[PDB]
RNA sequence: CCUGUCAAACUCCAAACUUACAGACGCCGUUUGACGCGGGGAUUCCGGUGCGCGGGGUA
RNA sequence: AGUGCAAGAGCAAAAGAUAGCUUGACAGUGUUCUUCCCAACGAGGAACGCUGACGCGAAAGCGUGGUCUAGCGAACCAAUU
RNA sequence: UUAGGCGGCCACAGCGGUGGGGUUGCCUCCCGUACCCAUCCCGAACACGGAAGAUAAGCCCACCAGCGUUCCGGGGAGUACUGGAGUGCGCGAGCCUCUGGGAAACCCGGUUCGCCGCCACC
């Protein structure tokens, strides 16, 4: 279904699993990628993807944009390139759908999403000065798969 | 101790000196408390009342200031106890105090104990206190008959210091008599 | 400084953990004073469901009653190292436990102003081995 | 509300912050008030007896005699006058 | 001492705000009152802050308005120096004005209506949709600011 | 140890704010009698909109 | 932890545990709050008294059932004291 | 207060730790079971009687901040949030200005190793 049905953060926070049952498993394969044995401090360049609008991103998008981004890195810096990217948000907000018309309309559980405040960093990659343009391209591909407009912000990296 | 959520007992409960649950049932009477306390060598009796910043003591008596009237024997036994009660009781009377409830603190309500002795004494001084006669020791044991007859099983003095050999519960009578007497500087 | 620091036997408890008695007979005869029934909490599949119900007996010995018991009890056991408590207590064996402590334990056992014994004033395995070993037998 | 009992919606007002947990000091449980005295009403989570209807937590009444050991405090619920039977443990002098 | 002037009508304004304007003796648009600077009064003017124009007037300005819009507790009697003198603890308007500004007395204590019923602002005001810091006419003003307004509502 | 996130039915914290009582100012009442009390007569118990805060619902 | 059962809350020289004793789960009659915020409305409920009689305790005191909020039913008629 | 008793507030008082202190004085530990009394077995405790010994426990006194707690400074922060107003912006979600209020986390540095009341007492 369209994200138009869940991208807004207008409903109450709905995460208490001791009261919600039948929550669909997350499609997000993994949050920490690249060389997870190495430290983020071991890198000169640190670029993050910043969400420009407070929104809700369904686990299906996180995975799609994460996937399309890491898949790019892997393709440019090899399956074991010197880098490590992180998806810092987790889809805690449970989603419903009323699928009687409006009678007893409290919807059944259909999924999960992560609430991201504008200005926050969704993804954060770490690389050597000679890969910045690749991680920047990965991020560009990733923000085409989420609702908000985003900033590809370079933090540690005065090597321009 | 452990964290922000940790609960520290009221100081006098950590100290294990005050039983606040009994303190409450006690305060309910609205009457002054006749605090009866013991020591290894001494016996104390205070008449306490509730105050804005803590309890106020209106009259007391310590087994030690018993000698100040002639007591020449030990000061941590039955005769000593009874007398300390009577003394504190008399001062209480002088202070305008007329009634009180017996507070024995963390002591045990054992029949014939010294606290009930401190109680019988205060009562005789003319203080009205809720009591039960058969929980008190028999007159003789209050005098010190139990200790005298104990020295009978002598062979060796019961008292190191030189206060007679067979002891004198008469000294008790003579002391009590002294207090009952109108004179005596309280 | 030492006198009020040198170990002493506070109590020697001798109990028989049976599970369903006639045992009380021998304990009284071996110790010198009456036994004590021993009930149990919780229920077990080992046909031991009855919460309150005799299962064992014990005897808490103090003073001579405890020594005169050890003067023969100890001689029947090969005391070891690991067999000692962190506080200087040791249980060997029919169970025979020995509780050792310093001259002021009453501070932690009395009703009024009771307090727990400072660690420095607590007993140690070594100090325990010493005291005992120093009384007709060997350590480890 | 889903139910309409007395303790409905009192999860907060009838519970102690962790540290104030446990039996309360006897002093205020035996305090004495005089008629005309303004007193604040506030249930002590640790004291079961002598309470009043939770709706009245926060009221500042006027002591007007007593019944047994409890006090009879006059208040005004909205525009209606009511008399509340409450013990000292749940009362504090105004000012 | 501040000069209060209602610039926005009662329709749709909160009742507690309206009742404050009335407790400050103003019941119509363009009416003005002189209020002391106390903790209590400050609270009231802050609450009315959005439908009123206020500030401290200049001695002169006050004098002009008093002469032109002051009224007895009853009647059409013009408040001129003579009137002021024959009825107040002062000798003239400036004497009264000075007293008001120094918060020594009030229009009532001198048998004067607590309200100065001003005239619409000649040339118009700066709008009742924005505050002064935004080119509007609502809220607190400079003495130079209030003066212009008051003098225009002469 | 280090490292990544959350809560309508979590809370070591914690507002703005609402609220009891009192005093002060203001306003009001003592020929326009307030506050309150007793009595006669109703109508009314399909509401709607804006804004703020909401709960449900893709809307 | 336990405290009969939802959930939330209370409780540690206890409101929990063990032991012992006991029948206040008593009769009568009220005050007050609740039911029904404000704001009228019954049954029911609770809190807090008093009179009478008791239980326990050294005593203050506690006991108007269960630590607290659910466990309830008019008139007419019948049986019962 | 050269060591006590009863408390109030109930961690600023907790947890942990160092140093000091007692011949007929105080509190203790301590000594001891004929008695009042006591252990479902133990004078361990409780109760009673008492001074050979001790300052090692407790307790009292002086002190340490590592943990927990209280408060304060500076920073975070007039940020987050928010009562009132707007023909201010934005497709919208939402934001902004004016006015009145104003956190929390964390960090750095200070504070806190109890305060006070009545009684008795070289
Ligand atoms: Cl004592
Ligand atoms: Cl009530
Ligand atoms: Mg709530
Ligand atoms: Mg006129
Ligand atoms: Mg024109
Ligand atoms: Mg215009
Ligand atoms: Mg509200
Ligand atoms: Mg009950
Ligand atoms: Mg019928
Ligand atoms: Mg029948
Ligand atoms: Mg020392
Ligand atoms: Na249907
Ligand atoms: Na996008
Ligand atoms: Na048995
Ligand atoms: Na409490
Ligand atoms: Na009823
Ligand atoms: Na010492």
């Amino acid at each position: 279904k369209p994200a138009s049905m869940y991208r807004d953060i207008d409903k109450p926070a709905y995460t208490r699993r001791e009261y919600i049952t039948g929550i669909p498993g997350s499609k997000i394969a993994q949050h920490k990628m690249g060389r997870k044995q190495k430290d983020a401090d071991d890198y000169p360049v640190q670029i993050s993807l910043i969400v420009e609008e407070t929104v809700q991103l369904r686990h299906g998008s996180l995975e799609a944009s994460r996937l399309s981004a890491n898949r790019h890195l892997i393709k440019e810096l090899g399956e074991e390139g010197d880098y490590k990217m992180t998806l810092r948000k987790f889809p805690h907000q449970v989603l419903r759908e009323n699928k009687d018309g409006m009678r007893a309309a409290f919807g059944k559980i259909v999924g999960t999403a992560a609430r991201v405040q504008a200005g926050e960093q969704l993804f954060t990659a770490y690389c050597n000065v000679e890969d910045a343009e690749h991680v920047k391209e990965a991020f560009r591909r990733a923000y085409n798969k989420i609702t908000p407009s985003c900033r590809i912000d370079s933090s540690p990296a005065g090597n321009a | 101790a452990t964290g922000p959520r940790y609960k520290v007992p009221m100081r006098r409960r950590r100290e294990a000196r005050t039983d606040y649950h009994q303190r409450l049932r006690l305060l309910k009477s609205g009457k002054p408390r006749l605090v009866a306390r013991k020591s290894n060598k001494h016996v104390r009796a205070q008449l306490v009342t509730l105050g804005p910043n803590g309890d106020d003591t209106l009259a007391s008596a310590h087994s030690s200031d018993l000698a100040e009237y002639g007591w020449e024997a030990p000061t941590g036994n039955m005769p000593s106890a009874y007398l300390t009660g009577l003394l504190a009781g008399l001062r209480a009377q002088e202070a305008g105090v007329e009634e009180a409830v017996l507070d024995i603190g963390l002591n045990s309500p054992t029949p014939g104990s010294k606290v009930f002795a401190i109680q019988e004494g205060a009562i005789d001084a003319g203080l009205d206190i809720p009591h039960n006669d058969d929980v008190l020791a028999d007159w003789q044991r209050t005098r010190g008959a139990h200790i005298a007859e104990y020295d009978e099983q002598l062979e060796e003095p019961l008292y190191s210091g030189d206060f007679d050999a067979a002891d004198l519960p008469e000294h008790f009578d003579e002391l009590r008599e002294t207090l009952l007497d109108g004179d005596i500087e309280l | 400084f030492h006198e009020m620091r040198e170990p002493r036997i506070e109590k020697v408890v001798v109990h028989m953990g049976i599970g369903h008695a006639n045992a009380e007979d021998i304990l009284g005869e071996i110790t010198g004073q009456m036994p004590v029934r021993t009930k149990a909490k919780r229920t077990v599949g080992e046909f031991d469901i009855r919460e309150g119900d005799p299962i064992g007996a014990k005897v808490t010995l103090r003073d001579e009653m405890a020594e005169e018991f050890l003067q023969t009890a100890l001689p029947l056991a090969e005391l070891a190292t690991s067999q000692f408590d962190d506080t200087g207590n040791f249980s060997f064996g029919l169970d025979v436990t020995v509780n050792l402590v310093r001259p002021g334990y009453r501070v932690a056992k009395r009703d009024k102003a009771s307090r727990s014994i400072p660690t420095k004033h607590r007993l140690n395995p070594a100090d325990a081995v010493a005291f005992i070993e120093s009384t007709y037998d060997v350590e480890v | 509300p889903s139910s309409n009992g007395p303790l409905e919606g009192t999860r907060g007002k009838l519970k102690n912050k962790p540290r104030d947990r446990g039996t309360s000091p006897p002093q205020r449980a035996v305090e004495e008030f005089d008629d005309g005295e303004k007193v604040h009403l506030k249930i002590d989570p640790s004291v079961p007896n002598g309470r009043f209807h939770p709706r009245f937590d926060g009221q500042t009444g006027t002591v007007e005699g007593k019944q047994g050991d409890a006090y009879k405090v006059d208040i005004v619920d909205g525009g209606k006058e009511k008399t509340i039977i409450v013990t000292a443990a749940h009362l504090r002098r105004q000012e | 001492m501040h000069a209060l002037v209602q610039l926005r009508g009662e329709v749709n304004m909160h009742t507690d705000i309206q009742d404050t304007l009335e407790m400050l003796n103003i019941h119509h648009v363009n009416h003005c009152t002189l209020v002391p600077e106390t903790d209590a009064y400050r609270g009231m003017v802050a609450k009315v802050n959005d439908f009123v124009a206020f500030g401290e007037p200049s001695q002169e300005t006050l004098e002009t308005v008093l002469a032109t819009r002051a009224e007895p507790l009853e009647g059409d009697a013009d408040v001129d120096d003579e009137w002021v003198a024959e009825h107040t603890d002062y000798d003239d308007i400036s004497g009264l004005a000075f007293a008001l500004l120094s918060e020594e007395t009030t229009l009532r204590e001198q048998g004067l209506s607590p309200t100065l019923r001003l005239h619409p602002p000649r040339g118009g005001h700066d709008g009742v949709k924005h505050p002064v810091k935004e080119g509007g006419q609502l809220g607190k003003h400079d003495t130079e600011g209030i003066d212009d307004l008051l003098e225009a509502m002469r």
